[PDB]
């Protein structure tokens, strides 16, 4: 029960544990060096010993984001394009700080900053790619790297980083001294310093204060132990929305934002050039445009991914010629049903696409975007603020026919069936006289169709299938 | 001291199919180790959908050494080389199977140990433990109707002898050190004695020692038997065969096609198998399709029928003759598998009872 | 052992001992019966294990430090040392163009997944200007080969391939487990590879097969005398660890030569990038599985199933000596045998590993796991424990004796050998396909006919011994003693229940490891009797008649019973009517 220091990657749920690219928040809500209009000094934040800079922002907690260096590494080296995917920005080299964020950073491994380069020296600046091996990266960055930069915010993994402090007479940017103040847009703020850290080795993050230091132990390891998916019910009916649960603490890679991945599941598309993918951050959290999507298959291997980062889509375990699950468009996403032919309906799971990024999500590969519940909760869900889920049990779904879906190669079999309803009349006395209003109780489990809200049956709704009538 | 045993007293005598011989098909064994159906289920040729599948019986062999068991509460195996013979004697003549012990190597058959080489006698490999404490090894060994000493009374049939050594060949020499004397072929007959040899490494005196077990081969008659001797048509017929020779492996219980009996009555005359007239199986329903042997190590064979109301575009009367009757080819006058034609049959009565027919008034 | 270093803090010196302890694997059962579908913990009690005082200890495979592991084994697997001790060497260079690697894919075609193997060798910058040759070692249990070479880490160092011989293996040690997929009446092949220590961007592994040496190797421009010398089996898989389904390509060029077998000699091949530096110790483990039966597959000499199992124990705490791990077992049966994902949907290397079961294996031949161990004074004394896994006698009933006309039958099936995971739900779909002999039948639309009837059949529900289905194909167009079809007839009554298919009646298991299944379907009042079950499809007769009085009856064909075969049993009920 700490104080002061509060750490993304501690969660009594997932037992402190941290694996893949993941970017982790420190912040230090601190009520004695709050304010922001006095030259206060920076607090003393260490992790494994290494010194952690920190950031006054706006809201008077200061501000650290730290990551592995080679999963970093593996990770830009997928960002194809600037701000997208797992994009890191750009990496220098930890004595590149002064230079380039005006401040001392010699006590890291490297620094990720989201500047852009135009001239594209092999020695005065960094990669905008980065090693797809890992290890130490020596690229150094200078003051012109910045006064040349053509695009600055190409990070994608910190995107709602606070508001730096503003400089004004005896108080500098974030207190520290940023060159450039402008957050999620700036060339400085957010920037991620890097370490070095052993995979099945506890991290320990450290805040030193007067009266007594708070520390905060993580485990840097594999997680497949925890990524599980639950399902809300047993049986489903014809047309109830299929929701899906998937709490797996590796795909929280942004702990300031909700993540948003996109998976193509299609486990039947025997198409030689296609197989089961996963993108990140294809859409925004609101459902808005999020970037564009870029390859991970090949690259989870090395992402500390032992069978907990992909996800594929069974929609018909018998093979009878009747498919269960299908896929819509959400409010976060923008899922399109290319194949708008007459001769097929919404149930054909395969008509459905993206039409920005048709080259992978094209038509078929039944792509599938998860939200999460949270900014940094890790449990990620298909159903949206609306409750409408991305999932959809087939309106001409056969009696017994079942499909399943596969996460943490855990196969979760989606059975379709009902329950034996009992209509009951009880009188509040025993004659039924005239003007006695009498409660009418139905158990009927078919009805409800959710199980987080309340379902009332409307004449006027074609989604109630049954009524009783008189 | 070591101790080796053996599963049964007695064992049955192995019987072969077509395919091990070079004589031409017939509708007949024709003194032949072959084991067909009834006649009536052949269609004047013997083919390989009408014969009982191979009868290679398979003997375990057991040893009881707790030298060998090193390990008290881990896997042990008798590593020891060719200390396991194992032996077919038919009176001032023997044969040697093959060694155990060593690691499993292609070799052919000696006959009386005359190869002094022993690398190229087939060897079954190293024994394995049955239980992490138990100190039993035991190896699971089966014996070809081939695997014999030569005797002229196995003429009858030109025997093709499947090959042990790594040629595809189907002659003598493939699974025998040395050809058979002319006019005589490698066989088992009635009342040979099968012996295994184990030579312990170390006795409770520590030196070598030699143990036997004997087994001998025997053929018995087949009997057949019912719960009782009326039956209602369409009623459950538990038909049970009791019968020692079909007993081919105690470990296991074996499965016998069920066309080796017969349907004898008025209606028709089929095997009530697969080989029988259109629509006849159907009649009966067998649970199970075929004879099944009770327990492991019982020998006595099982099945549930159901009397059939029609047979074969006729119906079954009331008080009419039924005769289930097999062919054993194994009775206990048969030297050998095929010898001789031996039929058994049973009679099962009809229910019959007054089919009074009365008025109100 | 024994040895020991001496660290002195505060003028109190320690003693640092170096040692080992004696351990104990044992399987304990959650009861008495270790049933189909029931994971139950394996624990291993081995202080030599335990290597660190303040972390968990995993095993692994792929790390050399960890040295022993625990395995288990059925049938006669074709291990990497079935030969001998192997021998591997690793080669720098490019493949060209007349290669299998490059030019070949998996496609399940004779010319792209069988072919030539050639390479030019630029060894001129190592060490000694020679091929890294290696020293192979093999684990007793594990079967795990341990490849000692350099250390060398330097950035200039580049290998890209990796040729190993299986020592004296020929073709004659491969079809003993490796079985011909065509002619096979049920048979699968399987490729279980590990190759994560040597930390590859991609792999790709081919099977060699030549009559001659295989170090060194020879090119197709240099001598002709293999017409062909490479099966590919895996092209740039971006994951070490998989556990793939052969091709039937692979099956048909094992056999696919006329030479003799015993004559020519087999090599395996590994191609990979992004393995610029070789630790001290590396470790490579990739066998051979096969599984299925041959004809009418009833007896135990037709009934084989060659795998081998290792369990990734666990350690329970940063300093106990108990490792914790766990077995899995699913028991095969008449609807999955046929099926090759039930195969492939096994977890061969993993912490809860899984296994196929053949036959009711009990006494000497019951899965028993194997683990060797450096005891307490110093020798390497195996332990190993056992546990028996029988089959049941599968027992079908129905809740009444006598039914109305949509009384809602109910049918429960008791038998514990058709689960097959203690996680999901066990389930049995009904066959709607016409052309299949087991139509409106519980099981899979695959179907052998055998003696003991049809592969695919696993219930089926009998109105007077007559099985009900529903019209459907060319078969059904008769019409009886008037001019309306059976369909029709049907269709006019108001019965949709025309079938088992059109109930939906599926079997579904009462809990994730119950092991009972129950299904449930309503009585129609009309029903079309077939008029002949010698045809596929069935031929139905032209009228329909009413179920009232006639008998109904189930048949839950049982494909392993107590003594582990195939035994018919069934209830009976009648449909009355008042």
């Amino acid at each position: 029960a700490n104080a002061n220091l509060f750490v993304s990657a501690e969660n009594s749920q997932f037992d402190n544990y941290m694996s893949g690219p993941q970017v982790i928040e420190v912040v230090v809500i601190d009520s004695d060096i709050n304010d922001t209009d006095e030259a206060k000094g920076e607090p003393d934040v260490t992790v494994n010993g290494k010194v952690l800079r920190m950031v006054q922002a706006v809201d008077g907690n200061w501000y650290g984001y730290f990551a592995d260096r080679d999963q970093a590494q593996i990770a830009d080296s997928t960002a194809t394009t600037a701000d997208s995917g797992l994009d890191f920005g750009v990496f220098c080299a930890s004595s590149s700080g002064t230079a380039a964020l005006g401040f001392s950073t010699t006590e890291t491994d490297g620094i990720a900053i989201p500047i852009t380069i135009a001239n594209a020296t092999a020695t005065g600046n960094g990669t905008q790619t980065g090693s797809s091996s890992g290890g130490a990266i020596t690229t150094t960055c200078a003051a012109n790297t910045l006064d040349a930069s053509t695009a600055n915010g190409t990070i994608n993994v910190v995107r709602e980083a606070k508001d730096p402090v503003a400089a004004s007479g005896s108080v500098s940017v974030g207190q520290i001294g940023l060159k450039n103040g402008t957050a999620n847009s700036g060339p400085n703020w957010p920037f991620i310093q890097l370490y070095e850290l052993n995979p099945t080795g506890n991290v320990v993050v450290q805040y030193n204060k007067g009266g007594g230091v708070q520390s905060t132990t993580l485990t840097f390891d594999t997680v497949d132990q925890f990524a599980e998916l639950s399902l809300d019910r047993t049986v489903f009916p014809r047309v109830s929305q299929v929701h899906a649960t998937i709490t797996d603490l590796w795909l929280n890679i942004d702990p300031t934002d909700e993540d948003s991945w996109t998976f193509a599941t299609n486990t039947k598309n025997t198409t030689s050039s296609f197989n089961v993918d996963t993108f990140y951050q294809v859409f925004d959290e609101n459902g808005a445009s999020g970037g564009s999507a870029l390859t991970l298959r090949t690259t989870l291997s090395s992402l500390m991914c032992e069978d907990n980062c992909v996800l594929t889509l069974d929609v018909d375990a018998q093979s009878s010629g009747t498919p269960v699950v299908t896929i819509q468009d959400n409010g976060d996403s923008i899922l399109t049903q290319l194949n708008a032919s007459s001769n097929t309906n919404a149930n054909n799971a395969s008509a459905f696409g993206i039409s920005t990024e048709t080259a992978k999500l094209g038509t078929g590969s039944i792509p599938v975007t998860i939200t999460e519940q949270g900014p940094n909760s890790g449990v990620f869900g298909t159903y949206d603020e609306s409750d409408k889920s991305v999932l959809k049990i087939t309106d001409n779904a056969k009696r017994g026919t079942s499909a399943s879906l596969d996460y943490n190669e855990t196969p979760q079999t989606i059975l379709v069936g009902f329950s034996f309803a009992s209509i009951d009349i009880q009188p509040v006395t025993d004659e039924w006289t005239s003007g006695q209003e009498i409660p009418v109780v139905i158990v009927d489990a078919d009805q409800n169709k959710n199980s987080r809200a309340d379902e009332d049956l409307d004449l006027n709704n074609p989604d109630v299938t049954l009524i009783p009538a008189l | 001291t070591g101790s080796v045993s053996l599963d049964r007293t007695v064992y049955p005598v192995p019987f072969g199919t077509i395919a091990d011989s070079s004589k031409a098909a017939n509708a007949a064994p024709n003194g032949r180790s072959v084991f067909p159906i009834h006649a009536t289920g052949i269609t004047s040729t013997i083919d390989s959908t009408e014969e009982l599948p191979t009868g290679d019986l398979t003997i375990h062999v057991r040893i009881n050494d707790p030298d060998f068991d090193e390990n008290p509460a881990g896997e042990d195996a008798m590593d020891q080389d060719n200390a396991l013979k194992i032996s077919v004697i038919r009176g001032s003549d023997s044969v040697v199977l093959g060694y155990a012990g060593a690691s499993e190597r292609t070799g052919k058959i000696d006959v009386g140990g005359n190869n002094g080489t022993i690398s190229n006698i087939r060897s079954f490999g190293e024994m394995d433990e049955i239980a992490p404490d138990a100190g039993i090894f035991e190896l699971d060994v089966n014996i070809k109707f081939t695997d014999g000493p030569a005797s002229a009374q196995c003429n009858s049939h030109d025997t093709l002898y499947t090959a042990l050594d790594g040629t595809t060949g189907k002659a003598d020499t493939n699974r025998f050190d040395d050809g058979a004397a002319s006019g005589q072929e490698y066989c088992i007959l009635q009342g040979d004695i099968l012996q295994v040899e184990y030579t312990d490494p170390a006795d409770a005196s520590g030196d070598a020692n030699t143990v036997t077990d004997s087994a001998t081969f025997d053929l018995r008659n087949g009997v057949l038997q019912s719960d009782k001797s009326v039956y209602i048509i369409g009623s459950d017929m538990i038909l049970t065969l009791i019968e020692p020779d079909f007993d081919l492996d105690n470990d296991s219980a074996e499965t016998y096609d069920l066309d080796l009996i017969e349907w004898d009555s008025d209606a028709a005359t089929t095997t009530m198998g697969n080989k029988g007239v259109t629509g006849a199986a159907a009649a009966f329903d067998p649970e199970p399709t075929d004879f099944r042997e009770t327990g492991d190590s019982t020998g006595i064979f099982q099945i549930v029928i159901e009397i059939p109301e029609s047979l074969s575009n006729d119906k079954l009367e009331r008080g009419e003759e039924i005769i289930l009757e097999y062919t054993d080819w194994g009775p206990s006058g048969s030297d050998y598998v095929g010898d001789e034609d031996e039929d058994v049959n049973l009679t099962i009565y009809t229910s019959n009872f007054g089919a009074t027919v009365e008025l109100d008034q | 052992r024994g040895t020991s270093a001496s660290l002195d803090y505060n003028e109190t010196p320690q003693t640092i001992l170096v040692g080992f302890s004696f351990a104990s694997i044992d399987i304990q059962p959650v009861t008495d019966e270790w049933t189909s579908g029931q994971e139950i913990p394996v624990v291993i009690v081995d202080a030599d294990q335990n290597k660190n005082s303040r972390a968990d200890e995993d095993l692994d495979l792929n790390n050399p430090d960890v040295t022993l592991i625990p395995a288990l084994r059925t049938g006669d697997p074709f291990t990497i040392d079935e030969g001998g001790t192997p021998s591997l060497i690793f080669t720098n260079g490019t493949n060209g163009d007349d290669s299998i690697f490059d030019t070949g894919a998996i496609n399940n075609t004779s010319a792209g997944q069988v072919g030539n193997f050639t390479l030019n060798i630029n060894v001129t910058r190592f060490s000694s200007a020679t091929n890294i040759t290696s020293t192979e070692s093999i684990d007793t249990f594990s079967k795990r080969l341990i490849s000692a070479q350099t250390a060398n880490s330097s950035a200039n160092f580049d290998v890209d391939f990796a040729i190993i011989d299986l020592g004296s293996a020929t073709l004659e040690t491969l079809k003993e487990t490796v079985v011909d997929e065509d002619n096979t009446a049920v048979g699968f092949n399987f490729f279980n590879y590990d190759v994560r220590s040597l930390g590859a961007d991609t792999v790709s592994i081919a099977l060699l097969n030549t009559t001659g040496n295989i170090l060194p190797w020879v090119n197709n421009d240099t001598r002709n005398v293999d017409k062909n010398n490479a099966i590919l089996l895996v092209s740039n898989s971006t994951n070490s660890q998989a556990y793939v389904d052969l091709t039937n390509a692979v099956s048909d060029a094992v056999y696919g030569s006329t030479n003799t077998d015993s004559n020519v000699n087999i090599g395996f091949a590994m191609y990979f990038t992004g393995v610029g530096d070789l630790a001290a110790k590396e470790v490579i483990v990739m066998d051979f599985f096969s599984f299925g039966f041959t004809d009418d597959g009833v007896q135990s000499s037709e009934r084989f199933a060659n795998q081998i199992i290792r369990i990734e124990a666990e350690e329970t705490g940063d300093n106990t000596s108990t490792f914790e791990g766990s077995l899995e077992y699913v028991m095969v049966n008449q609807i999955n045998i046929q099926d090759a994902g039930t195969f492939s949907g096994i977890t061969p290397i993993a912490d809860d590993p899984s296994f196929i079961v053949i036959e009711d294996l009990t006494d000497e031949d019951a899965p028993r796991v194997n683990y060797n161990d450096l005891g307490a004074d110093g020798v390497t004394t195996p332990v190993s424990d056992q546990e028996e896994a029988p089959s049941h006698s599968g027992v079908v009933s129905l809740n009444a004796d006598s039914y109305k006309i949509a009384d809602t039958v109910v049918i429960t099936v008791e038998d514990l050998d058709l689960n097959v995971d203690s996680d999901l739900i066990d389930i049995f779909t009904v066959v709607s396909d016409n052309s299949k002999a087991t139509d409106d039948a519980v099981g899979s639309a695959t179907t052998q006919s055998l003696s003991f009837g049809e592969l695919g059949r696993l219930l089926d529900v009998t109105f007077d011994d007559v099985i009900w289905s529903t019209p459907d194909g060319a078969n059904n167009t008769a019409t009886g003693n008037d001019s309306d079809t059976c369909s029709t007839e049907l269709s006019n009554a108001g019965i949709t229940d025309t079938g088992l298919g059109a109930t939906g009646f599926t079997l579904v298991e009462t809990g994730a490891a119950t092991g009972v299944f129950v299904g449930d379907f309503q009585i129609p009042s009309f029903w079309c009797r077939v008029s002949d079950t010698t045809t596929t499809p069935y031929t139905y007769a032209g009228d329909e008649e009413t179920t009232t009085g006639l008998d109904i009856e189930v048949n839950y064909v049982d494909f392993r019973d107590a003594s582990g075969e195939i035994v018919e049993v069934g209830d009976s009920a009648g449909v009355r009517a008042n």
